[PDB]
């Protein structure tokens, strides 16, 4: 009641999505009139008409109420949500001009609006044979697809792991205390044979003492965000299928038994499913309320570059050690992208839309003539939540095992340092 | 917490008045509802306002912000509509963490509540007089 | 505005509990008096304090100050000094002119009060909700 | 469009007023054609100023503005006639294209004219309650 | 100020046609409400944006701004838009606003301005 | 090592407004010094970078680089985040051979800026105009 | 900027030293101004360039680049005919954004200006202070 419909409490009152709600919710049947009038002006058979009755006889239409999703990820991926609308009947409104001259003093024109007819709406269909093919080679030519992207992703996350070491190493040497000993990372750059000049400083030799490392760092790090993002997008499969599909609307009499109206309409049915990953374990219960953000990730990255800095010269320990603090917070968030990545979501939606139509009026000799333009009021749309994968998946938990090894090993190195 | 008519019964000195404020809205841009009584004049009113700040990035820490605003009239022997004279206001921030319990925010809540009431901050702010 | 032990009772969710807040020492470096829970340790834990300054160059306008405290502390098992774990804090202001009347002071005074008995306010507060 | 009295009928809350602005006359500066309330003390009057901007080679469009300023009296009891004391301002401002058709026009005209006689800006602007 | 569906009957030329504005999200960035068209498409087509900026260091002076936007395509290929801005100082009253408000669509049903606006013609 | 704070004077055409410039570190490994602006904004803080080096080995003449940031602070951007739009560089260079004078470098140093106090530069950096 | 004798102040180290700078015509071949003193030979002579460049397929900025180069000459002891033995740098640039404004163009100037008077530029130029 607190929250909305289709969200609920945790164990320590954090927000989280109520799945019963998303994926199990409670349809309900509404007749909602929109449009139950229409108006006819001009003049027929020389008599003006401008009446206003109704057209809308009787309504009923399936469908879910309104919900909200929080994201169950640290890449902000949102859970789908089931909904439903299948009208008894479509709905399509015709604003055209009916008009024809006939001999022995018959003329009539006129312009209808808010005029709508119901006709039977194709419901019971299914592509699942012809949609589930469709991932089996996708997932067989991701690897060959991505197995690059991936491969450099790993070596990327190690070698940022490596500098850290590195940079952990020379802090090592600082906590100590030692001014030529804290050359062992200088020796690691310069690729030459740096000789003294006077008595240096610790923080002084640390501070700038490893512009080449804070480049590094910053550059394959961005590196890594970027290549990073990718990936995440890289875990949705969506794929769908259309057709066409003409159907014949029954006969109707805008006015009082004065001409007919007949034709055909156009439209086109897809059946599309998306496949999603994520981890396994978590994504029930993620915490939305404590994460960090995304641009600390720049700022760090920055910060040692950054040629305004006052905490060199106060806290210098307290600064570089909370650095170090955060980026293994980042690192550990981003961990959970990639642990036990199985089938954790799954939605197929079967959706109905016109492209084109006909109309032909009937009623003495082929009399009328028909230049309106069509358009659509109920539209079928259902999209429904399923679990049950009948085929083979693509789990990726075993290819992303070692990313979630290195990034708990960078964590370890880095929570390891102390002030 | 969905807005709606407020009607605060007795209240005041003598504990004999009443106020109702009616709905207003809620500023988006900034998460606040708002509660106004009945009149006309914008400048004449007794007003309050509730805001809910979650625990952002750089807070961690959850808050809720109440005030009350309350002008005077002095109303003129004529010559225009009352001019705004005094202004009392009064502003409460009550603050958790994330693992914060329903309980012992009613607890604060009600502490405040019976606080408000007691002698002390009776003559505290009745009279003005230094706790003492 | 004499210090003495205050019993507040009807606290928390359902209105049942009491607290008792004896009197502790008018601070002098900002004249700002204190109460705390009857002890004994809690007396070091939970804190009441009400303050009132005069009008001066910042202030013109008498402000008054009352911020309540309460630190949730817990004992691991096989610790034995109770560590604070969380810690509650709520404050309360109301800045009020030279010209102002004690009546509508009383007036604040009481609106606070039942809004804060306000289905609204617990709502918001006990809950975290936002009003929506 | 030749100015001439203009008489606007029911108006206000309960539509009961009616308005004759007397025509003054057009500012040529600025290509301005003003509208004036029947009085004396040119600060005691109701105006409106039409203006029927044309395109040049700095804009390539089409403007019409209507400004609309109504003053209030607040009679003050004796001591000489009132001052002003409150303005309010209404600014319309039509952007065509050039290309614009008398038809698309007199549907922007309705269209506005429909939002403001409609509930929702009668109570944005009557009561100032924000969209929502 | 409550959202909701507004039927705008008798406008046009000639006061036949209706708009069936439907609401929208409210912009938080600057709290402002959104009336689009029925639809589908023309929902992103036309549009009807209301705002009441309350006073700031800036305004004082309330502000109230009703944006109507019309675009005509056939690829939208023309645009027209209007705006109208309502300073009402803190004192003012809802008899002032409500004169304003009437006094405003008075004047646009007036012959001077339909005749300034539908043809475009200055009062001369 | 530069820790000197600079109150700078005479800024702008109209030569009334002033500056200040605060130490915020040095960079040991080119012999950079940095100040900045009292303030916590980068676009509110101009930034001054001198820089000093000697002799090594791929080149044989001193160098006294100079980098000034002004850029330019908005103050309404949508929030209370005044951030940059233009970005105003300030990149001075200098060679002195190792066999120079304080005497030579005091004479361009001078040269400079009188050249930049005369008329001659202002018409160049501000209405940027060519020598006719 | 324009060709014209410029009477500058305060030239090597005091406040009485003087120095008059006449043109010596531009060059159409790159568009390059030249100011110096009364002589024949540049190598005795003080030079001071100044160029000016506007957006076009190069750039996107209005650099304003300024060199004053004050060669000592040497007129004995092996080379007889006046020969530079140390040359000096100043290479000043400006660079700014097309939507920049006069004075934005200015803050940087004054700011160089006083800063080559300011004691920190005096002694990283003059007696060289390191910035380590």
């Amino acid at each position: 009641p607190k929250l909305p419909r289709g969200l609920r409490f945790g164990a320590d009152n954090e927000i989280l999505n109520d799945f019963q709600e998303l994926w199990f919710p409670d349809l309900f049947i509404e007749s909602s009139d929109t449009h139950p009038w229409y108006t006819l002006k001009g003049r027929v058979l020389n008599a003006h008409l401008d009446d206003r009755l109704p057209n809308v006889g009787g309504r009923q239409v399936r469908r879910t109420p309104h919900r909200v999703t929080v994201p169950i990820a640290s890449s902000g991926l949102r859970p789908v949500t089931t909904v439903q609308y299948d009208p008894a009947a479509l709905s399509f409104l015709l604003n055209a001009r009916v008009d024809w001259d006939f001999g022995n003093g018959d003329s009539a024109n006129l312009v209808i609006n808010d005029f709508l007819f119901r006709t039977f709406a194709p419901k019971e269909f299914d592509f699942s044979n012809s949609l589930v093919p469709r991932y089996t080679q996708a997932f067989s030519a991701f690897n060959a697809k991505y197995g690059t992207m991936i491969g450099e992703g790993l070596e990327t996350i190690k070698y940022l792991g490596l500098l850290l070491r590195r940079l952990r190493e020379g802090y090592r040497a600082v906590k100590r205390g030692d001014l030529r000993a804290l050359r062992r990372v200088i020796q690691s750059y310069h690729n030459g044979k740096w000789k003294p000049a006077t008595a240096g400083n610790l923080w002084l030799e640390f501070r700038y003492g490893l512009m080449p490392l804070f480049y590094d760092i910053r550059d394959v790090m961005l590196d890594w965000q970027n290549r990073h993002d990718k990936i995440q997008r890289l875990l949705r499969f969506s794929v769908g299928h259309g057709e066409d599909y003409v159907v014949e609307f029954d006969n109707l009499y805008p006015a009082v038994a004065y001409f007919k109206l007949k034709g055909e309409i156009t439209l086109e049915r897809r059946h599309r499913h998306g496949i999603s990953y994520a981890n396994r374990e978590g994504y029930a219960v993620f915490d939305n309320g404590s994460l960090r953000p995304v641009s600390d990730w720049k700022e760090l990255a920055t910060a040692f570059i950054n040629p305004h800095e006052v905490a060199w010269e106060l806290t210098p320990y307290s600064f570089v050690v909370d650095w170090f603090l955060n980026v293994g917070d980042i690192l550990a968030q981003q961990g959970q992208l990639y642990h036990n990545i199985d089938i954790v979501d799954g939605f197929d939606r079967r959706d109905i839309r016109l492209k084109s139509f006909t109309i032909k009026g009937e009623r003495n000799g082929r009399p009328v003539n028909v230049s309106a333009s069509l358009s659509a009021v109920d539209l079928f749309y259902s999209r429904l939540h399923t679990s049950n994968l009948p085929f083979a998946t693509l789990d990726l938990d075993t290819t992303f095992s070692s990313f979630k090894h290195v990034l708990d090993s960078i964590f370890l190195l880095t929570q390891r340092v102390k002030r | 917490a969905k807005l709606e008519t407020v009607t605060l019964g007795n209240i005041g000195k003598d504990g004999k008045q009443t106020l109702v404020l009616n709905p207003r809205g809620v500023n988006p841009t900034n998460g606040v509802a708002s509660l106004s009584q009945a009149g006309a004049v914008p400048a004449l009113e007794k007003r309050v306002t509730v805001s809910v700040s979650q625990p952002s990035r750089n807070r961690k820490n959850y808050k809720v912000q109440v005030k009350i605003q309350n002008p005077t009239a002095c109303t003129a022997n004529g010559s225009c509509d009352p001019s705004v004279t005094r202004q009392a206001y009064a502003d409460v921030t009550f603050s958790f963490t994330q693992y914060s319990t329903d309980e012992e925010r009613a607890f604060v809540r009600t502490e405040l509540a019976a606080l408000l009431a007691s002698p002390l901050l009776i003559d505290a702010i009745d009279q003005l007089n230094p706790a003492y």
